[PDB]
């Protein structure tokens, strides 16, 4: 288990599923204002990853790139590892944004939300990985409660990023 | 040139010249090294590379160590300064830096490790904990050796590629001032192996000739790869030896891996390390001259231990050796140096009886008499092994007997002691006096300064020595030629004239005439003055300072009096040197301030009066001591002797084996240090108790009493009718504790009455009256009152469980903690981080946390600086486990044949065990029924009840409080604090945010705002304040609140109660004004009011429970500021010293963007 582990995900030291939600490392780094922060996922958008890597390196200051990296511990077909990262962003599970402090110096909004409206089902993405389906096989009565919290937390996270962009 | 420096400055002098980068984190007593290096860089001092040193402060010593590793691997010569707990956190990277063979020098002011207790003082425990990292280890025994061996370490590490720990005894050498030969940077550069530097650059990480380092290795090659560095360790002794020859040719001072001193045909030899070598050599000279065949081996290079270099300096006549270790490894067969000496002698078949002992732990005194005791044990028929020196071990009988007292001080050495008051200028003047004597005579000069645990009004004792011979006396003065007492209150309180030589000088600051001497001086002092035929001089320095206009500052006056009588230098020459130093100190203060200090010198010369005492003073007799009051055993046997400066006489059997102390012991101190105390005006008082709320020492409280309880009251115990429906028919009085009051004046400033109901009057004028008043108010019986504790007035009728601490006058921290104990102190446990709150909260032997009439009060524990959040988190797990064990036994009682009332209280407790009020209500019911229920039971049922009684201290739900400063919460402990808040545990975190490192003198933190000037931010902090509250809000389920007592009492009350009742993690960030801000501590509450009114400090509350109720969790308690932001910065010295304008504009822009962001979260 890690603080980056999401709600309901089953890992070691989280046998009954992780109750607390994912720690938002990107949100805390944006609180400084002068740190370039970006959330990327290669399987979701090739051009958005190109945009963040070049902006972060050219920024004369600290840069933070949080990249979604599919793993064998997720319990997925690694043949479609790139596709699994695309389903994560399309389901609202992983955000794509860029926080550019240089835009603030130009009088513009530093936060740019690169993916605003998700089109895929959040629960359907969870059922496609063993690290979430093993919770439904262990405790069925408690799995529905954790999956509902994970989707409610992801919508509150999406509403927060829309507020930072608006 | 010759300069008077301390060990820290001597070490930084060489480290600065030899290094490009210095990544640091402050820790006593090593932080002065990083402070002076930062100052030198700020003024553009150039190193041997023609550049200024880059000083970078990290979040911890772990972060510093990693930065050292990265800087070294990327091609920069890098150093750092650390000690004690800081050195421990660097140990993981030390394995890497040695494993990668990177040249480096860690400068360590060796300090004890925190075991049964914290100790900021010196021993080798920290360095010994790293002796297996692969670092070389080089020990300096004096300030001169710190200068020389620092250069040796920097030169040797480049050649050997083995990094060095260069360490010297904390305080005993790091803070000892000495006149030494300072090595010029230009001479250092002439000895540097520049080829070795260039080869270091070629090995650097670089994309144009890249390499890989730090791989992971399997069992097949790891062992071989680890032994491949053996040639570098085999060559390091010879390399260090050759570098010592370079320094010898430059300076004339000859060092070796091991040095010998003493008789060439000695039979008894001491092997030792650090400043003890100075004390031992001085003793050896004295004993050898008396014919004893004794000697000393000084260990310079402890690692790598070169057997060849040790045996070469060991005389063939040696039959017995005593090894002295300044550390303790409990359960070990022997301490490290003893095991090395025993091993090497066995490997070479030497038939020498070897014995090991321990000394000087936590800066324990180690003087020549102790050295002889070690030599005498070597002369016994059966020498005691595994011994101790400097203590009386009456439990395990390890201590050596100090048979006789010897004086090994070289003849012609002048010795002076100065008893001063905290921040009265005595220490500063003595440092200037040492600089004067060192700079203008051929004499060696030495200074050592003993400080107090009390931050204001403490005792300081200066020890100064001057002589024609080098001063090796790394110990306190035994026989003084001159003793100065700069505070007349010490007369009759401390043994001032102890050990003064016959015919010596006693200089006193007092208003007493020669005739009043008979009545004011104690009999023992008069006996010493007469029998030893002392030259007794007196001076009314306060009178001089008042008439000139210097107030009560006597530093210049008392320094002038010293040179006038000491006969150290020509009096005319001294007057010039003093006035020259006055120009250096007061030249920027103005023309008027200058001539006043000039007049202080002139008037001090004429006011010094010799006291012609009668010879019959020698026969004076002590007065009959009054019938002392029966005090508790701990107070009588421990607290009083320690406060009497006699704690060294306490044997081992005095102390607990685990460092556990009683609570509520500060009430026996009664220091009585206030110049003015608040006098209560009953006619102007509206009975609001705000004065009791803001008192940083709980010295002023309200008292209620039924009119019958005012029977034996003194005539001066004037009371008033009690206002309020709860206190109908009662009397009210605001009473101050005169001996516990500090005279800060916060209560008079907070008093909101039309005419002030509290007026500051001198203590001495009203002390006799108010002592009788306080003694009656304190003995008043308890009064059951139904005042609402959620109000300011109602909370102050609750007993404060934090009282009379050692915090400064007007401290902005203790009122917060005092208020928490008044709300939940009955049932709270405190995990306190290292810092100010741990110093005034837990400095032995006095505990400011106390109990109520039932004996209940906060249990207090301090673990480390970095672990406090996890420390309290562990407490929460344990308390929950203990309540679960209690709940299991109570559920079994429901199945037992017990009374119906017992089952009723048990079911009520089981349903409300997690509610504070309900668990106390039904918990107290069970406690009332237990003695009768056990009497009516027998057999196994009686045992079931006895198990409930055994655990009855867990019926009431506990309140875990994690208290610490901003340096802990924002920097070194932030990673742990973040995890504990994310865990969701029911803990309450209280961050006393002073925006600086208050304990260590005021170093920079992430809580420091833009433009604020602190240590390690000499030019002002550029980056803005890190928003700890905003990051904790990102979790959503963490209660976060920003409070400031001086700004809003009700907002502070609201946030504290909401945070504690919240079933989850709570974070309270409290604005705590501090003396380091540079403001008048009388108006400490008022400064917090201007902070919120100027937009400098926000007031908000983030309640996760509001989100479940459909409401907005973020509430902005202060939306529109009315004061100017720029004007608030102008009210504190920490911002005015920058004048610079660019930082003030940046600070105001950050405050507007932070306020506008809080408006967005609320809208
Ligand atoms: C690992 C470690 N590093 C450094 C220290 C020295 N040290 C103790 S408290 C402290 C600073 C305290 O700052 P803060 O947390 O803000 O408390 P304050 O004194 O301001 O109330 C320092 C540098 C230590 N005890 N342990
Ligand atoms: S002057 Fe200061 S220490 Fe004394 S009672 Fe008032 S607030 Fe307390
Ligand atoms: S602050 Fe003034 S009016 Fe209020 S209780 Fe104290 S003395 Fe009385
Ligand atoms: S926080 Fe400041 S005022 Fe309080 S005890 Fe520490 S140094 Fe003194
Ligand atoms: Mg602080």
């Amino acid at each position: 288990s890690s603080k980056a582990t999401q709600t309901g995900a089953v890992a070691r030291f989280a046998a009954g599923g992780k109750f607390t939600k994912k720690k938002d490392l990107g949100l805390m780094a944006m609180s400084y204002g002068y740190v370039y922060v970006a959330s990327v996922a290669m399987g979701a958008s090739h051009s958005q990853l190109m945009k963040a890597l070049i902006e972060a390196e050219k920024y004369d200051g600290p840069s933070l790139i949080i990249a979604y990296a599919p793993c064998i511990n997720h319990g997925i077909n690694m043949t479609y590892s790139q596709r699994e990262a695309k389903k994560a962003v399309e389901a609202g599970y992983w955000p794509l944004y860029r926080y550019n402090p240089q835009l603030a110096q130009e009088g513009k909004n530093p936060f740019i939300l690169d993916y605003k409206t998700p089109t895929a089902s959040f629960r359907d993405f969870l059922m496609g990985e063993i690290r979430y389906t093993s919770l439904k096989k262990q405790f069925p009565e408690k799995a529905e409660q954790l999956f509902a919290k994970a989707e409610a937390d992801a919508k509150a996270r999406l509403e927060q990023y829309k507020k930072l962009a608006e | 040139p010759k300069q008077t420096l301390d060990g820290n400055t001597a070490a930084a002098h060489v480290a600065y010249a030899m290094s490009e980068v210095a990544t640091i984190y402050p820790i006593t007593p090593s932080s002065p090294m990083a402070e002076i290096a930062d100052e030198w860089a700020a003024h553009g001092r150039k190193n041997i590379f023609g550049k200024t040193l880059q000083v970078a402060e990290m979040q911890s010593e772990a972060g510093a160590a990693g930065a050292v590793h990265g800087s070294l691997a990327a091609g920069a010569l890098t150093t750092t300064f650390t000690a004690s707990q800081g050195l421990l956190l660097m140990i993981p990277n030390m394995y890497k830096i040695a494993g990668e063979l990177l040249p480096c020098v860690f400068h360590v002011a060796a300090r004890a490790l925190s075991t049964h207790a914290l100790s900021i003082f010196g021993d080798h425990a920290d360095v010994m904990a790293a002796r297996q990292t692969g670092f070389a280890m080089l020990s300096s025994a004096s300030v001169q050796e710190v200068m020389d061996l620092a250069l040796v370490a920097h030169l040797a590490t480049l050649k050997a590629r083995v990094p060095f720990v260069h360490f010297f005894d904390g305080f005993r050498t790091s803070h000892e001032v000495q006149k030494i030969d300072v090595i010029e940077y230009e001479d250092m550069a002439k000895l540097v192996d520049w080829d070795a530097i260039r080869a270091f650059r070629q090995r650097a990480l670089n994309p144009e000739h890249p390499h890989q380092r730090g791989t992971a290795q399997n069992p097949d090659i790891y062992f071989q790869s680890r032994e491949a560095a053996n040639p570098y360790y085999l060559a390091t002794p010879g390399i260090v030896a050759q570098v010592m020859e370079q320094v010898a040719g430059l300076t004339g001072r000859h060092y070796h891996l091991f040095d010998y001193a003493g008789a060439p045909d000695a039979e008894r030899v001491i092997v030792s390390m650090g400043s003890s070598c100075e004390v031992i050599e001085e003793t050896v000279n004295y004993l050898v001259e008396k014919g004893e065949k004794v000697g000393l081996i000084k260990v310079r290079l402890f690692r790598p231990f070169s057997a060849e270099h040790f045996l070469k300096v060991l005389p063939a006549s040696v039959k017995r050796i005593a090894v002295l270790d300044r550390t303790k490894e409990p359960g070990s067969l022997g301490e490290p140096l003893y095991e090395d000496v025993q091993t090497v002698l066995a490997e070479h078949g030497k038939n020498i009886l070897v014995v090991g002992g321990r000394y000087g732990l936590g800066s324990k005194e180690f003087n020549p008499s102790m050295v002889k005791a070690v030599f005498d044990n070597l002369a016994a028929t059966t020498p005691k092994n595994k011994f101790t020196v400097g203590i009386t071990d009456d439990v395990t009988h390890t201590s050596l007997e100090i048979k006789e007292h010897i004086d090994t001080s070289p003849k012609g050495t002048f010795r002076c002691k100065f008893f001063g008051l905290g921040s009265d200028g005595t220490v500063g003047a003595n440092k200037n006096s040492i600089k004067i004597i060192g700079d203008h005579t051929d004499m060696y000069a030495q200074g050592y300064f003993v400080y107090d645990s009390k931050k204001s009004g403490g005792v300081t004792i200066s020890h100064l020595r001057f002589g024609k011979q080098p001063i090796q006396s790394a110990y306190l003065i035994d026989q003084a030629d001159l003793i100065a007492c700069h505070n007349p209150s010490y007369v009759g309180r401390y043994n001032l004239l102890e050990g003064i030589k016959p015919g010596g000088i006693f200089l006193l600051n007092s208003t007493w005439s020669a005739e009043e001497m008979d009545s004011r001086l104690p009999a023992d002092m008069k006996r010493t003055i007469a029998t030893k035929k002392l030259k007794f001089y007196n001076i009314d320095a306060v009178k001089i300072a008042q008439e000139i206009g210097l107030g009560s500052r006597i530093n210049v006056i008392m320094q002038t009096a010293f040179f006038k009588i000491a006969n150290v230098i020509p009096v005319d020459e001294a007057i010039k040197y003093i006035k020259d130093s006055i120009v250096k100190t007061y030249g920027k203060k103005g023309d008027k301030i200058l001539n006043m200090n000039f007049a202080a010198v002139d008037r001090a010369l004429e006011a010094l009066e010799e006291i012609k005492y009668p010879a019959s003073w020698a026969d004076a007799v002590d007065e009959a001591a009054a019938t002392v009051t029966e005090e508790p055993e701990f107070i009588q046997k421990v607290l009083r002797p320690i406060n009497a400066l006699k704690g060294d006489e306490l044997p081992v059997s005095t102390f607990t084996p685990d460092g556990v102390f009683p609570v509520g012991t500060t009430k026996y101190e009664k220091r009585g240090i206030a110049v003015n105390i608040p006098q209560w005006q009953p006619e102007n008082c509206i009975q609001c108790n705000q004065c009791s709320l803001v008192c940083p020492h709980a010295a002023i409280r309200p008292y209620l009493a039924k009119p019958a309880d005012l029977a034996g009251a003194p005539e001066t115990f004037v009371t008033k009718d009690a206002i309020g429906k709860e206190a109908a028919g009662l009397k009210f009085r605001i009473q101050v504790s005169p001996l516990d009051c500090t005279g800060c004046g916060n209560c008079a400033d907070v008093c909101p009455a039309k005419v002030k109901a509290l007026t500051m009057v001198p203590l001495e004028e009203v002390t006799a009256v108010e002592e009788a008043n306080y003694n009656f108010a304190e003995q008043l019986p308890e009064v059951k009152v139904n005042f609402n504790p959620a109000t300011v007035k109602g909370s102050q009728f609750r007993q404060p469980l934090l009282e009379f601490s050692g915090a400064c006058a007007g401290c902005g921290e203790t009122p917060y903690v005092k208020l928490v104990t008044q709300l939940f102190g009955d049932r709270m446990i405190i995990a306190n981080a290292t810092g100010c709150s741990s110093i005034w909260g837990g400095s032995a032997p006095a505990c400011p946390y106390t109990v109520n009439r039932q004996g209940h009060g906060p249990a207090w524990a301090s673990s480390l600086f970095e672990d406090n959040a996890e420390f309290g988190y562990g407490m929460a797990l344990a308390v929950a486990k203990r309540q679960d064990e209690l709940a299991t036994a109570i559920s079994k009682a429901l199945e037992a044949p017990v009374s119906a009332a017992f089952k009723a209280a048990c079911e009520g407790w089981l349903a409300g065990k997690d509610d504070a009020d309900r668990s106390r209500e039904y918990g107290d019911r069970i406690k009332a029924l237990l003695p009768g229920e056990i009497s009516q039971a027998s057999g196994e049922v009686k045992d079931l009840l006895l198990d409930i009684d055994r655990q009855k201290d867990y019926l009431t739900k506990k309140s875990i409080w994690i208290i610490g400063g901003d340096g802990w919460a924002y920097d070194i402990g932030y990673g742990g604090l973040d995890h504990v808040l994310a865990s969701g545990a029911n803990v309450n975190v209280l961050v006393l945010d002073t925006e600086v490192y208050s304990n260590t003198g005021g170093q920079s933190s992430k809580a420091t705002q833009t433009g604020a000037v602190a240590r390690f931010a000499a030019g002002g902090k550029f980056t803005k304040k890190k928003d700890l509250g905003l990051m904790a809000m990102s979790y959503g389920y963490v209660y976060v609140a920003s409070v400031a007592m001086g700004a809003s009492h009700s907002q502070l009350m609201k946030a504290l109660i909401e945070a504690e009742k919240y079933d989850g993690p709570s974070l309270i960030i409290a604005y705590a004004p501090c003396i380091n801000h540079g403001i008048n501590m009388t108006y400490s509450q008022r400064e917090a009011k201007k902070a919120v009114e100027a937009g400098y400090w926000p007031l908000y509350r983030y309640n996760p429970q509001l989100a479940q109720e459909g409401k907005n969790p973020f509430i902005l308690d202060y939306k529109t500021p009315t004061a100017s932001f720029r004007d608030f910065l102008m009210g504190e010295i920490r911002y005015t010293s920058l004048k610079a304008e660019q930082l003030f504009a940046k600070a105001e822009a950050d405050a507007k963007a932070r306020l506008e962001q809080y408006k967005k979260l609320a809208e």
